[PDB]
């Protein structure tokens, strides 16, 4: 029943660009989180957990940070294949919600 | 290197049921929380319900509560999402991912995930 | 002087499951063991601190039947000392026991085609029981860190969980209807000779 | 109190095959080309260090990825899923420029793991050490 919203969707950067996404909690939810990645095709495969402990496996470019509601997601270097729609979800309440969705893409 | 396997792309007419599994192939039976979120197209993913082989409690979405059973059979390590009256506008790419549990304490953040089952009423 | 009524516990329609056993009190009676003994219908008889074939020999202060039902992987963790389940979050056997433990094959009694849900048992408690103690309280286990304290969820397991038996079941967890026999070594009132 | 022998593997007579890789308890830090790293930041407890040393040319060692799979990381290095290590490739074309060499090129080596214009622009040699922590 925590409805998550995050940035605007429609995010454009073409190459190496910071690219910052941010989803707040409608209740508390203390610092968990799970920030994903949704490449065209394909499950998305989890990037932060906790948003502080960065997943094994995937660059030290996708980190994150906060506290309560606001939460954050920072790109340091926008690669070529970071082209994928970017979902949080909450570890707090049971019914787990995802954000609608914030996709970096090409016009 | 643990690797999540379903089964094909289910095609029944509305108010049937379906029985889509997923093998977690690799990792013990007492540290994985299977867990069903489905994605219709064009929309964002959405969580069912988890279910704990080996302690067996299986928990829900108080939107899917009734709705949508799930089995884990630890015999074959094959957890079994059970889709119940498949009406309305059900038709997504339902995956299975599995939480890490630690001791007994289910830790959430899906990591691995399903290839999905695309579950579409059309014909394609 | 009258026969004690070991028929009102070993032949009793059903058992209480195993998080809530039943204690049944049997005293001012003249108790005969040996017919247990020379069943042939128990699994399992294993008595702890006096042996099988002089029970009916000493006398008792009083007879304590603590019957419940477990699976066959469980009747092995109903004996002093030894851990696991059973003997950690639904009962656990003190380690000076001095009575006995039977359990049978119930299959064609309490074990109904397509699952039997009606027997329960502990799967999580704040720590182990002490000896001969009843947690009957079914309150929601917080796992987690969040303190829900109310309905079930993420990390917030509900404790009492089905064993869920079934006639095909293996015959390793399969139920097994145990009935403990307490004894105290004192005024003695259920005994014979 | 000790410090592990970062100027020795970073500086040594020679890189030792790709097959079987050179050889705890001391203190890491980062300042110390592709400064990228994985799994963890570069900004922290560890239990044991795995520094793969090898020679590549800065070609394939776009290969050198859990995501990007080819044959010059099938069949000699495959990074491992869920990596919590880094990777430092640094130029070594100044210092190793004279065919002879003692890297294994091999496009078929038994099977997938499962663990200037005369000198050519992808054939300069990029020398890469990559370092896998236990925790």
């Amino acid at each position: 029943d925590i409805q998550m919203t995050q940035s605007p969707s429609s995010v454009s950067a073409s190459v190496g660009d910071r690219v910052t996404i941010t989803c707040r909690a409608s209740q508390g939810i203390s610092s968990w989180l799970a920030w994903y990645q949704q490449t065209p095709g394909k499950a998305p495969k989890l990037l932060i957990y906790a948003a502080s402990s960065l997943q094994s496996g995937v660059p030290s470019r996708f980190s994150g940070s906060g506290s309560g509601t606001d939460f954050t997601l920072t790109i340091s270097s926008l690669q070529p294949e970071d082209f994928a729609t970017y979902y949080c979800q909450q570890a707090n309440s049971f019914p787990f919600t995802f954000g609608p969705g914030t996709k970096v893409d090409i016009k | 290197q643990v690797q999540l396997v379903q089964s094909g792309a289910e095609v029944k007419k509305p108010g049937s049921s379906v029985k889509v599994s997923c093998k977690a192939s690799g990792g013990t039976f007492s540290s994985y929380t299977i867990s069903w979120v489905r994605q219709a197209p064009g929309q964002g993913l959405e969580w069912m319900g988890r279910i704990i082989p080996i302690f067996g409690i299986a928990n829900y979405a108080q939107k899917f509560q009734g709705r949508v059973t799930i089995t884990a059979d630890k015999s074959t390590s094959t957890a079994y999402m059970e889709l119940s009256s498949l009406r309305s506008e059900d038709t997504a790419v339902y995956y299975c991912a599995r939480t890490p549990l630690e001791m007994a304490t289910e830790e959430g953040y899906f990591d691995y995930w399903g290839q999905g089952t695309l579950v579409t009423v059309s014909s394609a | 002087t009258n026969l004690c009524p070991f028929g009102e516990v070993f032949n009793a329609t059903r058992f209480a499951s195993v998080y809530a056993w039943n204690r049944k009190r049997i005293s001012n009676c003249v108790a005969d063991y040996s017919v247990l003994y020379n069943s042939a219908s128990f699994s399992t008889f294993k008595c702890y601190g006096v042996s099988p074939t002089k029970l009916n020999d000493l006398c008792f202060t009083n007879v304590y039947a603590d019957s419940f039902v477990i699976r066959g992987d469980e009747v092995r963790q109903i004996a002093p000392g030894q851990t696991g389940k059973i003997a950690d979050y639904n009962y656990k056997l003190p380690d000076d026991f001095t009575g006995c433990v039977i359990a049978w094959n119930s299959n064609n009694l309490d074990s109904k085609v397509g699952g039997n849900y009606n027997y329960l048992y502990r799967l999580f408690r704040k720590s182990n029981l002490k000896p001969f103690e009843r947690d009957i309280s079914t309150e929601i286990y917080q796992a987690g860190s969040t303190p829900c304290n109310g309905v079930e969820g993420f990390n917030c397991y509900f404790p009492l969980q089905s064993y869920g038996f079934q006639p095909t079941n293996g015959v390793g967890y399969q139920p097994y209807r145990v009935v403990v026999l307490s004894f105290e070594l004192a005024p003695a009132t259920v005994c014979g000779p």
